[PDB]
RNA sequence: GAGGGAACCCACU
């Protein structure tokens, strides 16, 4: 009725949660004080929580299968309390390692490195559709990097542009050599691999990982120390979405074509484990024939194992050292490594060259039958294949005893993390 | 007995005291979206 | 053998035949410790250094090792083994048709795919488990491609307008149960249409949709707060009191079936089906055959979905990112293998130790076609027609609806029901309960000073009391 | 500063983690007031010694004047003083850094600022900030055993660890030569 | 159900391709997962660690 | 004081499910326990065990 | 459960203004169009337009959320000339774009037909 | 009201506390009739 | 189940195809040949036709209810 | 005035597709009026399904939503037919939609397959494509088994439902040779030319031109039987051109607001 | 530690109640400090 | 005569298709 | 004879937000020229930035004594 | 405008 729709100033309405509500947002398990950061509610019309990108760092969430909740606090006090003390700008830099927790990730991270190398040019139209998405622009268009024979500007003067206040960060990007700052050209980069951002203009560089990502010195972290949360909050979301923009005119992909080396490289790879095999051979005819000299402090047969997992991990090096000579500029894998997006420089080696030794409890695969890993081999075999080398990549595919053994070694994972989680959990309890 | 009432992680304390169900709290599976700020977050019209 | 084999249904030789002939023999644990294993007769035909030149059994094939639910994974061999784990994990939640009889069954939970797809790339070991006569899952046009960041930490972007087609629209069936039961003399629970003045403590809700035999019909429209079973317990001017069968909340449909029967101890005994249309959504679970689960993040209509030259929109659009870290190359392989085979017309192999199939000779039957040998192809932007500058993956991978939708799982809790003994939030959101705010997240409140927030969460939002 | 540095780090890493930095603001202040490095400077070297012991003498982190406030306001600031000292010094701001009198003083402003922002605020939780920052990585976690286990036997104060050693260290010509060790 | 063909079973209500190899108890499937146990009648010896046996044979 | 779970709902969310419950073992060892070797997949389960489908968590 | 209709995105509700333009204070002669309930199809041909024009220095368009169904439109032009005059040029340019080339059709299509 | 019969697939009328048996064949598991209430569906 | 009314990808009629289809296989085509004889030029429509289970003809097999 | 003179070359018109190339026009008008193809082009298709028996082993959504994904003949019939939303009746009328009724029941042996040539209009312009190939299948119906429905097919476009997109596939291209490198090739001669390339066999890809723009666009419009593919391309073209005269209109009444 | 010819400063171990044993709360402090350290570093771990 | 290695692929999945034709998936039930 | 920080602490600038906050909703009187805005946190803000709220803080020392800071005595840094 | 608990199993992150 009317009669109690009516309003006195000291009612309550317990109004529906709105655009720019306060809540706690959290992820099970809450394992530091950044699995649970205060967000601004913003409606949108379908039946998920939508998340921000760089925020699924400190919460280690992905998306699944994820749920998450959210907590709305019911009073003023508690409002303010996490607004000035849990939210999350507030929450970028942990006390624990002094570094931030929330970085680039992923396809910002892939096209941020593939954005700022040199050979970056973007037309008229592309920079007036990047300078849509800055929200901290201040409506001037920059001069471009070359003016003639056509205006080009660089990605570099549009991250100049998103780097925010008058930021001095020196970092290097990871293919940065060893040898180039002892060299000429240390101030002049061949490769555009040291990173020297000065007046809050990126001068140089290739960002990645190292100078975009959660690590202390980074880019972020000297946009946090010096700007503040919010500066810094608007240096991540611009980051992103004129990011997130170049990447549908460049776009990024993954292929079986950069799992492919060159033919070359196969015959490397071959002579290599070809060699390494014997090797294997020859330490297991030293060893037989009791030739083999035990080094100081271990018996014979695990000096016997030493050599041979030595033999085994240098041919495992060498043929994925080999792997990434191979690939190109173009090559996909080696644009989410490099960028420090996903993946390393193993995943590569076992993607395109050999997948490696199978191991179980820090061990060769163990002799489950009499002396023998599988009934598909002698007695008594210490050789390569019979103890779990893989020899083969992921796109050659697995022999059925290399993919037995594969399953017994990645079983060892997923046990380890399902009983690890139980006692670092009780860990946690007692310490707090 | 009074005693399997008060210990362990569902017990009184443990599981009523230390930690226990709240009113206004939601829960739901999360999606990705780059076009929201960080400090920001997505939030059904049901649950809101 | 193998001749005779071909005609088993007209010799009338069978693998007992096969046994009974000393050709096989089966071998346990503990006699295979014995035995000497050729893993293929290429084993047995081999030159002067065979590695073994007593053999005493060969395996039939490699790829009999794995079991009902790592059969389906195409290409397994070049996954990783977690991955492979993942799938056999998932392949039993993967939406498709169940059983053939489920129009019969009424049971709790049913799941039915639309339109559900054999594989383009499947397995031979795929031929018994019957998954090519009751298959779970749609062989979708992937293109694996950063498509707007919508796609980022295990998400696909989905195309609404193949949504709109049926792409992956399943059903979801519930049963409900209930029966008259004479608990006493003078307990009678019937089925009966309740009236507002006669029956004590009802729920608030409606009853018209009730027939006056107590049960809802068939084709009748229901939600969360409606009455489908109409029960009354007599109360020893309120004669009974209500105990209606109530749907389930947030669970709207349509009443499906409605069967009435007897018991065991001979009471009338109601069981009804109501149905449900689940349309892809945000938020909904899918995964390929690789262990490449998660959910949609956007759904793009298919003038702002990336095109090809041909004009064809991917169905779906995974990240980049998903692949490396995981090494699952038997997706590529797939949908590489997929492009081929809806191209030449054929369903590709892809039995995991198979040296007849390999990588380069897919590239080189999809070079035939007309295609990149590499599957990658020239997209263009939905959005501004542009050619993308780099080229992208795509081709058809099979992929599953899995059973965990968003719907089934989004809750939310202002105030409402309350627990008996501590007076706190119930449990769950089957029954309006509250999350728990448990002792980790005291811990990190603790950590961030927030004592007021602590308090409200730990006092004032659970349980006051004075 | 230099032989307290030593007793305080004999292993000679200079990787120290500290609350302001020095470097960088140096930096700040070169871009903000457009230090020409190639230039003389007007910056008096007893500027630089004056302002650096009144920039010292006002980040406090003990309060007091008595004289075990006095100390423990010494021990307290002693790494940042000693880095200050050393990266604040006359030469250095003078040939290297090239700062103005302008960038002098808004650099102990900065410095001041920046310290005082990093002193640890009454009220925090740090207990429960310690055991969330060595459980966090835990998470992610000869035949010495290290890992999870390790943690388990270190807070759990075993009297039965399951791989106890000894690292000995030699003395003398008995370190030197393999025969006699 | 034994013996039906495909017809048969059709005609009640069942489905063709349904394996069997479980109950129905009070009109729910319930199925038998199988169980494992050491093998019986067989002598098995290990090494008992941190015990007062140095070696021990069961059966 | 009894083994639990030896029956189970057999699971008809799909047809593999179904095939997968009616083919499934269970090591009757106590999934609080945190050793490894009963979970580990042993060399002797070629042929026998899926070396794949195994659950994922505390079983 | 919350899916919008799927008229929300090209419907205008009751009371929801179709175009609103605001001046852009961060420069001189900037507009800002708020475009309602549509989508990169009118964007992006009136940007593309608007990037013809000599006198606009500035013309760029977004779609702030996808969810949403709005586009924002900046455009600055020179001081002689106006944001709002640019606008009603381009998408008179693109009018008349439209009339040519669906005449043209008009007459291709006949004179395919005619062989 | 009217049920069909699972087996026989003929109507029969059923009234309240009345055993749910076929008259013909004697089944017990019986149907509702789909409802004459009329429920409108978007082809989408 | 049924063959769908369009091709989930690019929404060509695939849904009077599928009797056609059945007809030319069992006329000793080869699949890609009836695919192509069908006017089915994109490998999403080949794959509506080609990855078809038709289960409704066993879902025909059971006596209705109604 | 800054227009463009686009031309237009069709090279292929058969009832089911145009081939067409536009030239001296823009890429965003090129991609505009490529997603007015797909989205914003208007025809008639079932939304409204209200289904009296349905014996079938298919339930009614399912029944529903593949009636709505059958096309029904649009051409002349579209224009003068109102939008629902825009019409003056209360719920349905002749002026706004056209009513189908399909009555079939299977008391034979064998296996009757209801098509769309069951599906009998109230308006001989409005019909299934398939009933002026072989008929949509439905459903599939046994002895025993009946399906009445009265169904109600509205105006609409793909933009709101892609039942109502009249297009099967838009192929779309533009600079065949890569001139412009808009793409840019690993290894070029790994690439398949495309099929209105101007290159020699010896010779993988065009030279670089720096002043170039993407100016000529080379479209395969498939329609899907709603419309003829010419009238795909010329509702397109008028529905663009509607849009930008709206827009026109609002703007120049908020111009005139303030 | 009271051998000849071994360093009786540098000379430690990881056990830890030995180390509180033979010197002391302070110095089991360090230790403490030290073998923490090492379990979190040995990662390449950083906290503070 | 013996299975030569271009047909061995058909001739083991003829036999493994006759194990399931006999006995199926839960023959040990 | 004040001994603690002369700088408003994180958690006594949430608290003293908070409270502020809710005494404008419950209609105390305001401090400062509103430009025209409703919400009580932003008034109580700049409220803070004019430091102008009426309260003090007792920070009590674990000696068990205590000190009264107003909010115009601190310095918020933060 | 809201009347059970318990046990077990499966699953999810
Ligand atoms: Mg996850
Ligand atoms: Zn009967
Ligand atoms: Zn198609
Ligand atoms: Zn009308």
């Amino acid at each position: 009725k009317p009669s109690d729709l009516h309003l006195q100033t000291g009612y309550k309405v317990e109004r529906h949660m709105c655009d720019g509500d306060i809540v706690i947002f959290n992820r099970q398990p809450t394992l530091h004080k950044m699995s649970m950061m205060g967000h601004r509610v913003r409606i949108l019309p379908w039946s998920t929580f939508r998340l921000n990108l760089s925020v699924t760092t400190p919460y280690n969430a992905d998306f699944d299968g994820d749920e998450m909740n959210l907590h709305l606090p019911q009073s003023l006090e508690t409002r303010a309390e996490i607004q000035e003390l849990a939210m999350v700008p507030r929450m970028i830099v942990t006390p624990q390692s002094n570094r931030p927790v929330m970085g680039i990730v992923q396809d910002t991270l892939t096209a941020v490195r593939k954005f700022t190398k040199r050979d970056v040019f973007l037309e008229r139209g592309e920079v007036m559709n990047l300078l849509m998405f800055l929200s901290t622009w201040d409506g001037k268009v920059p001069q471009p990097a070359i003016l003639k024979p056509r205006p080009l500007w660089t990605g570099k003067q549009i991250f100049s542009l998103i780097i925010p206040g008058h930021i001095n960060c020196i970092r290097t990007h990871s293919t940065h050599p060893d040898d180039e700052d002892s060299g000429p050209y240390k101030h002049i980069s061949p490769g555009d691999t040291k990173v020297v951002v000065e007046n809050g203009e990126l001068i140089m560089g290739i960002l990645c990982k190292k100078s975009l990502g959660t690590s202390a010195g980074s880019l972020v972290h000297i946009s946090y120390l010096e700007m503040g949360h919010d500066i810094t909050r608007l240096f991540y979301s611009n980051i992103q979405t004129v990011i997130n923009n170049w990447l549908l005119i460049e776009g990024h992909t993954i292929g079986i074509g950069d799992s492919i080396a060159d033919s070359k490289t196969y015959q490397d790879i071959q002579n290599t484990i070809k060699k390494a095999k014997q090797d294997v051979i020859e330490v297991i005819e030293k060893a037989h024939n009791n030739e083999l000299e035990p080094t100081p402090g271990n018996t014979l047969r695990q000096t016997f194992e030493n050599q041979v997992n030595r033999i085994l991990n240098d041919a495992r090096d060498k043929t994925g050292s080999s792997a990434q000579k191979s690939l190109s500029e173009y090559n996909n894998f080696k644009s989410m490594v490099v960028s420090g997006a996903k993946g390393s420089k193993i995943n590569i080696s076992q993607v395109i060259a050999v997948v490696g030794q199978q191991n179980v409890e820090g061990k060769r695969i163990p002799f489950g039958f009499k002396h023998r890993t599988l009934p598909h081999f002698i007695k008594d075999d210490y050789g390569p294949e019979s103890r779990g080398f893989v020899e083969n990549s992921y796109l050659a595919g697995l022999t059925p005893t290399e993919f037995f053994f594969h399953a017994m070694g990645g079983r060892e994972g997923l046990i380890d993390t399902a009983v690890k989680t139980a006692e670092t959990g009780y860990i946690q309890r007692r310490l707090i | 007995s009074l005693k399997q009432r008060l210990k362990g992680k569902e017990g009184r304390v443990r599981g009523n005291l230390m930690g226990k169900r709240v009113d206004f709290s939601a829960r739901t599976v999360i999606t990705p979206d780059p076009n929201l700020s960080i400090d920001q977050v997505g939030v059904p019209r049901s649950i809101a | 053998h193998i001749d005779q084999l071909k005609e088993r249904e007209y010799n009338n030789y069978s693998w007992q035949d096969l046994v009974a002939s000393g050709v096989v023999e089966y071998i346990d644990t503990l006699e295979e410790e014995t035995v000497m294993l050729a893993m293929t007769p290429d084993d047995l035909q081999e030159k002067e250094v065979a590695y073994c030149s007593t053999y005493t059994h060969c395996e039939i094939h490699p790829s009999m090792i794995l079991g009902v639910c790592a059969s389906i994974i195409p290409f397994p061999d070049h996954n990783q083994s977690p991955r492979n784990t993942y799938q056999s994990a998932m392949g039993k939640q993967a939406m498709g048709v169940y059983i053939t009889n489920f129009h019969v069954r009424m049971d709790t939970l049913a799941h039915v795919l639309y339109y559900p797809q054999k594989p383009l790339v499947t397995t031979r070991s795929m031929e018994y488990l019957r998954f090519r006569e009751l298959p779970a899952g749609i062989n979708s046009i992937v293109a694996i491609a950063s498509y707007t960041g919508y796609n980022q930490e295990d998400s696909v972007i989905m195309n609404r307008s193949a949504v709109d087609r049926g792409f992956f629209r399943s059903v979801f069936y519930r049963s409900y149960k209930e029966q008259e039961s004479k608990k006493g003399f003078d307990q009678e629970e019937v089925f009966e249409k309740p009236t507002r003045e006669t029956c004590q403590g009802m729920r608030h809700a409606i009853y018209d949709k009730l027939d006056d035999d107590g049960l809802i019909a068939p084709g009748v429209r229901v939600s969360g707060d409606d009455v489908i079973i109409g029960k009354t317990v007599t109360l020893p001017r309120y004669t009974k009191r209500d105990c209606s069968t109530f749907l389930r909340t947030s669970e709207t449909g349509i009443v499906d079936q409605v069967m009435v029967t007897l018991n065991q101890e001979g009471y009338k005994f109601c069981k009804i089906r109501v149905r449900s249309v689940r349309i892809p959504q945000i938020g909904d679970k899918f995964a390929s055959r690789h262990g490449q689960k998660g959910t949609c993040g956007i759904q793009y209509r298919q003038e702002d979905m990336p095109f090809t030259c041909e004009g064809i929109t991917p169905d779906i659009i995974i990240n980049p990112h998903a692949i490396p870290s995981r090494m699952t190359i038997g997706h590529l392989i797939e949908c590489l293998q997929g492009k081929v085979s809806a191209n030449k017309g054929e369903i590709g192999d892809a039995t995991p130790f198979n040296d007849a199939v390999n990588v380069q000779k897919i590239s080189n039957l999809l070079s035939d076609y007309g295609y990149h040998l590499r599957g990658n192809e020239v997209l263009y932007n939905g959005f501004t027609g542009r050619k993308i500058t780099s080229q992208i993956f795509i081709g058809p991978t099979y992929y599953q609806r899995l059973k965990h939708m968003v719907d089934d799982k989004i809750h939310s809790r202002a105030r409402g029901p309350i627990q008996i003994l501590n007076r706190q939030p119930m449990e769950g959101r089957s029954r309006d309960g509250g999350l728990r705010f448990g002792e980790m997240e005291r811990d990190c409140q603790i950590a961030h000073g927030a004592a007021q927030f602590l308090r409200e969460r730990l006092f004032e939002a659970s349980d006051p009391y004075q | 500063d230099r032989e307290v540095l030593r007793v305080i780090f004999p292993t000679g890493d200079s990787k120290v983690v500290l609350p302001c930095n020095l470097l960088r603001m140096i930096w700040n202040a070169q871009k903000i007031f457009h230090i020409n490095p190639r230039l003389p400077s007007d910056l008096h070297p007893i500027k630089v010694v004056e302002g650096v012991k009144e920039l010292s003498k006002k980040l406090v982190i003990v309060n007091g004047d008595d004289p075990l406030s006095r100390q423990a306001q010494e021990n307290a600031t002693l790494l940042f003083n000693i880095h200050l000292r050393s990266t604040l010094c006359s030469r250095r701001m003078a040939e290297e850094f090239r700062l103005s009198g302008e960038a002098f003083d808004w650099l102990l402003g900065e410095i001041e600022s920046k310290f005082n922002q990093a002193i640890a605020h009454p009220g925090e939780m740090v207990g429960a900030l310690a055991a969330q920052s060595l459980g966090e990585p835990a998470t992610q976690m000869k035949n010495v055993t290290l890992g999870v286990p390790r943690l388990k036997e270190l807070i759990n104060i075993s009297k039965k660890p399951k791989t106890p050693s000894l690292t000995v260290f030699l003395l003398g010509q008995s370190a030197r030569d393999a025969e006699r060790a | 159900l034994n013996g039906l063909t495909d017809r048969d079973l059709c005609e009640l209500n069942e489905c063709p391709l349904d394996p069997g190899g479980y109950f129905i108890i009070n009109g729910s499937e319930k199925v038998l997962i199988a169980q494992e146990k050491m093998a019986t009648n067989t002598v098995y010896v290990f090494a008992k660690k941190d015990s007062k046996y140095a070696y021990t044979g069961e059966c | 004081q009894a083994r639990a779970g030896v029956s189970q709902v057999l699971n008809r969310l799909t047809f593999a499910s179904t095939l997968s419950h009616l083919r499934r073992l269970n090591s009757p060892i106590g999934r609080d326990g945190k050793l490894a070797k009963p979970r580990q997949l042993h060399n002797t389960l070629w042929g026998m065990v899926c070396p794949a489908e195994t659950p994922e968590g505390h079983a | 459960m919350n899916a919008p209709p799927a008229f929300e995105s090209f419907l205008l509700f009751e009371g929801e203004k179709k175009i609103t333009i605001n001046k852009d204070t961060k420069v001189p002669n900037a507009c800002l169009f708020t475009i309602n309930k549509e989508d990169h199809t009118l964007g992006n041909i009136i940007k593309s337009q608007l990037l013809k024009d000599p006198q606009v220095l500035f013309a760029g368009y977004k779609v702030p959320h996808p969810l949403e169904h709005k586009i924002i439109i900046r455009v600055q032009t020179t001081p002689d000339y106006s944001p709002q005059e640019a606008f009603t040029n381009a998408i008179t340019d693109l009018i008349s774009e439209l009339s040519l080339l669906e005449e043209r059709f008009r007459v291709a299509i006949k004179d395919k037909q005619e062989g | 009201m009217i049920y069909i019969c699972g087996e026989c697939h003929t109507e029969n009328e059923i009234k309240s506390r009345d055993p749910i048996r076929c008259r013909e064949c004697g089944y017990r598991i019986m149907y509702k009739k789909r409802t004459k209430r009329l429920v409108v569906f978007d082809a989408r | 189940m049924i063959i769908p009314v369009r091709c989930f990808t690019c929404g060509k009629i695939v849904g009077n195809k599928w009797e056609a289809y059945l007809g030319l296989l069992q006329a000793e085509y080869t699949e890609g040949d009836a695919l192509d004889a069908l006017g089915l030029k994109r490998y999403c429509c080949r794959r509506m036709l080609l990855a078809h289970v038709d289960l409704i003809e066993k879902l025909l097999n059971y006596a209705p209810l109604e | 005035p800054y227009a463009n003179q686009p031309t237009v070359r069709i090279t292929e018109l058969t009832d089911e597709n145009v081939k067409f190339i536009i030239e001296n026009t823009d890429l965003a008008v090129a991609n505009s009026i490529r997603r007015v193809f797909i989205a914003e082009v208007p025809i008639i298709a079932i939304d409204w399904v209200q289904i009296d028996a349905n014996s079938s082993v298919l339930h009614d959504e399912f029944i529903a939503h593949r009636l709505g994904l059958i096309p029904l003949t649009s051409d002349d019939i579209v224009d003068k037919l109102q939008y629902s939303r825009d019409c003056t009746c209360e719920e349905f009328c002749p002026e706004c939609s056209v009513e189908f009724t399909l009555d079939v029941r299977c008391n034979e042996d064998q296996t009757r397959h209801v098509t769309s040539r069951d599906l009998i209009s109230n308006s001989p312009r409005v019909i299934p494509v398939t009933s002026r190939q072989d008929d949509i299948l439905i459903v599939k119906l046994r002895k025993g088994q009946e399906l009445r429905l009265r169904a109600y097919a509205k105006k609409g476009f793909g933009k709101e439902h892609a039942k109502w997109n009249p297009t099967a596939g838009v192929a779309f291209e533009y600079d065949p040779d890569n001139a412009l490198r808009h793409t840019v090739y690993p290894k070029p001669e790994e690439w398949p030319k495309s099929e209105y390339s101007e290159l020699d066999e010896d010779e993988s890809q065009a030279p670089y031109d720096p002043n170039g723009k993407p100016e000529r666009f080379y479209y395969n419009v498939e329609s899907c039987g709603s419309l003829r593919p010419e009238t795909i391309v010329l509702s397109a073209l008028s529905g663009l051109k509607k849009k930008l005269s709206d827009l026109q209109t609002q703007l120049s009444h908020e111009i005139q607001s303030d | 530690l009271s051998e000849k010819d071994v360093d009786p400063v540098r000379t430690t171990s990881n056990d830890i109640v030995e180390i509180f044993t033979v010197l002391g709360i302070e110095a089991v402090r360090k230790a403490l400090e030290r073998e923490l350290y090492h379990v979190i570093s040995f990662d390449g771990s950083y906290v503070n | 005569d013996e299975i030569t290695p271009d047909l061995w692929q058909e001739a083991c999945w003829i036999v493994i298709s006759s194990y399931f034709d006999e006995k199926g998936l839960v023959r040990q039930q | 004879k004040r001994i603690t920080t002369p700088y408003m602490t994180k958690y006594e600038r949430a608290r003293v937000l908070g409270t502020r906050a809710l005494q404008i909703a419950m209609c105390a009187p305001v401090m400062v020229e509103l430009e025209g805005e409703t919400d009580p946190l932003l008034i109580a803000m700049k409220e803070l930035k004019a430091r102008k709220i009426p309260i003090i803080i007792r920070r009590y020392l674990p000696d068990g004594s205590y000190e009264d800071w107003g909010v115009d005595e601190l310095i918020i840094s933060d």
